[PDB]
């Protein structure tokens, strides 16, 4: 996933940047 | 930055932190 992204691993500061809607 | 975990409610004040206007969290409904 890419919300699961940031939980499970580190993220970037670009994906969630697109998963606000 | 961090390089720590963001989990089920820090997840949701990141993407919304970045589309949490210019002092704001949410904008449509509360």
């Amino acid at each position: 996933g890419i919300v699961e992204q940031c939980c499970t691993s580190i993220c970037s500061l670009y994906q969630l940047e697109n998963y606000c809607n | 930055f961090v390089n720590q975990h963001l989990c089920g409610s820090h997840l949701v004040e990141a993407l919304y932190l970045v589309c949490g206007e210019r002092g704001g969290f949410y904008t449509p409904k509360t």
